[PDB]
């Protein structure tokens, strides 16, 4: 409103510099709310499509990635770029910039192979497991006997 | 560590069963895997782009025509960032300013329809994303469910 | 056009709601009253409708007000909301078929069959003989024998009789290894068609391409065929290329096209070469069927909804309320006379 | 009152886009003689 | 490219690689919750710490590092330091009260297990209430947050499986959202379903009449205090807003917002108006004694609109003496010089 405030604790022109005390009002008429700027505050980051997505990316340009696609690729989606340090390898060393999937990055944080594999009746499958399960480093490819063959075809313990 | 998260030699996860004494320790370390504004907003403020100024110009005049060629079109933009203005850590959004009020109206028409700047239906977008997100934060979170989310976000601030 | 409405099976159905006859006869209110009063002079309009049952039973419920048509003044102009209003004719490509020269190449030109409503094909004859022939109906092409084919016109009996004045026709019996199998030609392309279909659809596709709707009901005798037998070809069995007697369809249309094109482009059979802008090939549209098309139109948005009643209501008790909703036709005639361009 | 018409203070057109262009990451701020600031929002634009 | 698509097939692979047996694994996993929850709260009692802030720490070490309480939580915890403290105490605890937090971190872990084996059922859940004004993911997401909150209740003790419970607890968290976002003027959630009941009605009404339903049988259709008032009013608020930008006229390039004017801003005719209504009631002002003239022009034209009030200590009498004696002598010399006659107003 004109120059009055929204409760009216200060109603003319006299004070039109300040505020009011219980509540937050500077006047000038209804312009000041029509120039006046808020911002919201984001969770994680997300870019400017301005950047991203004009004919050159100026972003894909000067950081080196895939200047259409690998940005179009960790963006919008899931896959992962390895931003400083990942020791451990795919075959190779750590790929310093280089992106990945969600299934071989699934195979990094967890361990190499997960295999649930639950056998169908009570007696058959349920013996060939147990026996070698608990102790027994199982090699790969172990043979469980029972249900057509149990097949265990990866690394370590049980 | 307990039984999620525990790095000791290049082997980094920990899982404990207090069954028999049994550490079962999994092997893939430390890997930094990123994906969306988060990823490439680090890689953008780690950029010294000096070096890479330096780097392309040899990369400019010396080599053949087709890796060369590239450095060019990289270099421009590399060189005005650093020549004259502000620097480049800015293209990554994380402070959304808003338009002003009064600018995106909302008016008594007739009967009572009411006319709004269509801006208003996407700045709701965000926010509501943005919200729903630090919720979704705080509450818990299921992976699958936080980067979805994050998507619905990034689209919603294009 | 659009009474006999088929809903078989999904659940229980066997659905026949039938038209019988149609009449409207007085009106709400009287000219001037409806220019001192905002209103809009329409005739009311409700014709006698039966719903058949697959058990014992077919209720008959006469009357149904479902749409206010507007009537013409007798000088010709109309009375819609408080202005009186005119519907001015238009004009286009009659539904028919032309050969119009080739876009960039100056080689030779391409055949086109027309037909409209929109929903219904647009194919097109072009041969670029490096090794490929050019047919489409949405887009992509496709073999022009391998639809004879399918329809029954095999290698010998098609390029001797078509083309012995037309040695083109060696393009037709080119591909012989798809042209030696007849009714797998049917699912072959099929097949081509994109979208990862069942192969097996015994008579289904063919049948669109055949007799009732993308082809068209226009009249028949002159309102399609007119265009032919002058034009190119002799005969039509059926409106537009069109039955589903036996399974194994016949086409009066599709050889002729091919006909005249080996014609056009061998000699003077006659001089075939079609100046678009000749009025005979650009028509007319009256009022008449300017308001026909959008209450055709409104009809398909009842049938629509209609359709939909067919397995909600009940029991038999469903002929009524529980088939007809005028909500449709209303706004669609309605939006048609006050707010048409 | 019979006095010659003022000089022509900033355009909304002018102000509106400024605006627009803020609503958008880009800054749009005027400049002096040297370059330093100038004010086109007469006083809306200064915090609280 | 298109966004559905993408995070169905994500968490439908997921899903797909991990769905949860019916009975074992949703068992499993939530035995594992509740004792996170029995561990936390025993933790608390301990620790003296708050069941809250070592429901964090838990959270921290199984869900993510120094990255995720940076960045969503502004900065209160210590990135590193605060929550390692945290730790340490909880490895202090020997073999009696170590066990619970072992466990704490593995059920905070089967909590996420088991929020992410179901995802298909928000997703199965949240496919029907699709049409409401929400976007499926946004349906989704709401819904994905209820199973969440199931999460918190379930009672694994009451033989009753995830599935039915989730169910609910969605459907909850679903509607709560169309009611609360859909619309861009807020509506509560009695407006809403008051909102589908006035819409139920007037289909059933539609049924017969052949009258789109005046008014008056929606009130009486509807029930005890259903007038035509109210259902005006309701189905007013019921219309979304339209686009103060939507095509216009002829659809060339008409956009909605040239045509309305505009009503704070002084159109040059009320600039005038106060440029002298104010220098000439300024000139009034002056020539006049500032007792009971002061009094009523700064009482009237200065806070707000009390005579009594109005003086400072010279009572009533001596107010209506100056004010009603002040006044005519200005209105009547004001008659003599006629400049203020011509109504401003
Ligand atoms: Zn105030």
């Amino acid at each position: 409103k004109d120059y009055e405030c929204a409760c009216g604790k200060y109603k003319r022109q006299r004070f039109e510099g300040k505020v009011c005390e219980r509540c937050g009002v500077e006047v000038t008429k209804s312009i000041v709310r029509r120039y006046r700027m808020g911002h919201i505050e984001l969770a994680t980051p997300a870019a400017h499509i301005w950047f991203v997505k004009d004919v050159p990316s100026k972003i894909g340009t000067l950081l080196d990635l895939s200047a259409t696609e690998l940005e179009q690729v960790l963006y919008f989606s899931k896959y992962i770029v390895l931003d400083p340090k990942g020791a451990i390898l795919n075959g190779v060393p750590v790929e310093k910039r280089q992106l990945l999937t969600d299934e071989e990055y699934r195979e990094l944080r967890y361990g190499k192979q997960e295999t649930y594999p639950l056998p169908p009746g009570v007696d058959a499958l349920v013996k060939d497991g147990e026996e070698v399960v608990k102790g027994q480093e199982l090699a790969p490819g172990v043979v469980s006997r029972l249900d057509g063959v149990a097949l265990y075809r990866f690394p370590r313990r049980v | 560590a307990d039984g999620g998260k525990v790095k000791s030699d290049v082997y980094g996860r920990v899982e404990v069963d207090l069954v028999r004494n049994v550490v079962r320790v999994v092997e893939s370390y430390d890997i930094d895997a990123r994906m969306g504004a988060e990823a490439i907003q680090q890689l953008l403020k780690e950029l010294d782009l000096e070096a890479l100024e330096k780097e392309l110009l040899e990369e400019m005049k010396h080599p053949s025509r087709a890796r060369r060629a590239k450095a060019r079109k990289r270099l421009e933009v590399v060189r005005a960032f650093l020549d004259s203005g502000n620097r480049p850590e800015w293209m990554i959004l994380e402070a959304v300013p808003v338009l002003p009020p009064d600018l995106r109206p909302m008016v008594q028409v007739d009967g009572g329809r009411f006319a709004t700047s269509d801006l208003n239906d996407l700045y709701r977008r965000l926010i509501n994303r943005n919200n729903r997100l630090k919720k979704l934060l705080a509450q818990g979170a299921p992976e699958i469910i936080i980067r979805n989310e994050k998507r619905m976000l990034q689209e919603a601030v294009d | 056009e659009t009474f006999p409405i088929e809903e078989e099976d999904k659940g229980k159905g066997g659905l026949v709601l039938d038209f019988l006859e149609y009449r409207l006869g007085e009106p709400p209110f009287p000219q001037d009253e409806c220019r001192e009063k905002d209103l809009t002079y329409q005739a009311p309009l409700y014709a006698r409708l039966q719903l058949i049952h697959k058990d014992t039973g077919l209720i008959k419920e006469d009357e149904v007000f479902l749409g206010h048509i507007p009537l013409m003044t007798e000088d010709g102009s109309f009375i819609i909301n408080g202005a009186d209003r005119v519907i001015v004719s238009q004009i286009h490509r009659s539904p028919g078929v032309y050969f119009t020269p080739d876009p960039a190449r100056p080689g030779r030109y391409i055949a086109s069959i027309i037909p409209l409503p929109k929903r219904g094909p647009w194919i097109d004859l072009e041969v670029e003989p490096n090794g490929v022939v050019s047919m489409k109906v949405n887009k992509r092409k496709f073999p022009l024998v391998l639809l004879l084919r399918v329809l029954g016109y095999d290698q010998e009996t098609l390029a001797r009789e078509l083309g012995a004045y037309g040695e083109l026709v060696q393009g037709l019996m080119d591909e012989s290894v798809f042209a030696m199998r007849p009714e797998e030609a049917l699912i072959r392309l099929f097949t081509l068609l994109r979208p990862g279909d069942p192969p097996k659809r015994d008579k289904a596709v063919a049948y669109v391409y055949g007799l009732i709707a993308d082809p068209r009901r226009y009249d028949l005798g002159e309102a399609g065929r007119y265009k032919a037998e002058e034009k190119l070809g002799i005969r039509l069995s059926g409106r537009t290329l069109a039955r589903f007697e036996d399974g194994e369809f016949k086409d009066e249309v599709f050889l002729p096209t091919l006909r005249y094109l080996f014609a056009l482009t061998a000699g003077v059979p006659g001089h075939e070469v079609d100046d678009i802008d000749h009025l005979g090939n650009r028509r007319i549209r009256t009022v008449g069927e300017l308001m026909t098309d959008q209450f055709r139109v409104g009809l398909a948005r009842l049938a629509r909804g209609v359709r939909e009643r067919m397995l909600m209501g009940s029991e038999d008790s469903l002929t009524p309320a529980k088939l007809v909703n005028s909500r449709p036709l209303e706004a669609a005639i309605r939006e048609f006379f006050s707010r048409s361009q | 009152k019979g006095e010659d018409v003022p000089e022509p203070s900033v355009p909304e057109s002018f102000r509106v886009l400024v605006k627009e262009l803020q609503a958008l990451a880009l800054d749009v701020q005027t400049l002096d003689e040297k370059d330093n600031p100038v004010d086109i929002f007469e006083g809306l634009a200064s915090k609280r | 490219k298109i966004s559905t698509s993408d995070p169905v097939r994500q968490y439908l692979h997921e899903i797909g690689q991990v769905p949860l047996l019916t009975l074992e694994e949703e068992v499993e996993l939530a035995r594992k919750v509740e004792e996170g929850m029995e561990a936390i709260k025993k933790l608390s009692e301990i620790t003296g710490l708050d069941p809250d802030l070592i429901r964090e720490v838990v959270r921290a070490k199984i869900l993510g590092s120094a990255r995720v309480r940076h960045i969503p939580g502004l900065k209160e915890t210590l990135d590193p330091k605060t929550v390692e403290e945290i730790d340490q105490k909880l490895k202090s605890l020997p073999k009696e009260h170590k066990r619970y937090l072992h466990i704490a971190r593995e059920g905070e872990a089967a909590r996420q297990h088991l929020i992410e084996a179901n995802l298909r059922l928000v997703v199965s859940i949240a496919k029907k209430y699709t049409g409401r004004g929400l976007s499926f993911l946004d349906l989704i997401q709401e819904g994905n947050q209820g199973l969440i909150r199931a999460v918190e209740k379930f009672e694994y003790k009451r033989r009753f499986k995830f599935s039915t419970y989730a169910t609910w607890w969605i459907r909850q968290a679903i509607n709560r959202a169309i009611a609360d976002q859909a619309r861009t003027i807020r509506i509560p959630v009695h407006m809403v379903e008051t909102i589908n009941k006035l819409s139920r009605t007037a289909r059933q009404l539609q049924q017969e009449l052949g009258r789109e339903p005046t008014y008056e049988e929606i009130a009486e259709a509807m029930g005890p205090g259903w007038d035509a008032k109210r259902v005006e009013e309701t189905l007013k608020i019921a219309q979304e807003p339209v686009s103060l930008e939507t095509p216009i006229g002829d659809e060339k390039d008409s956009f909605y917002g040239d045509f309305i004017p505009d009503e704070h801003l002084p159109s040059p005719v009320d600039a005038a108006t106060q440029s002298l209504l104010s220098e000439e009631l300024e000139k009034a002002l002056s020539k006049l004694s500032e007792r009971e003239a002061m009094v009523l022009k700064l009482r009237k034209g200065l806070i707000d609109g009390e005579e009594v009030g109005a003086f400072f200590g010279v009572t009533r009498e001596r107010i209506r003496q100056i004010e009603n004696k002040a006044l005519r002598k200005l209105k009547y010399h004001e008659s003599r010089t006629r400049k203020l006659r011509d109504f401003l107003d």
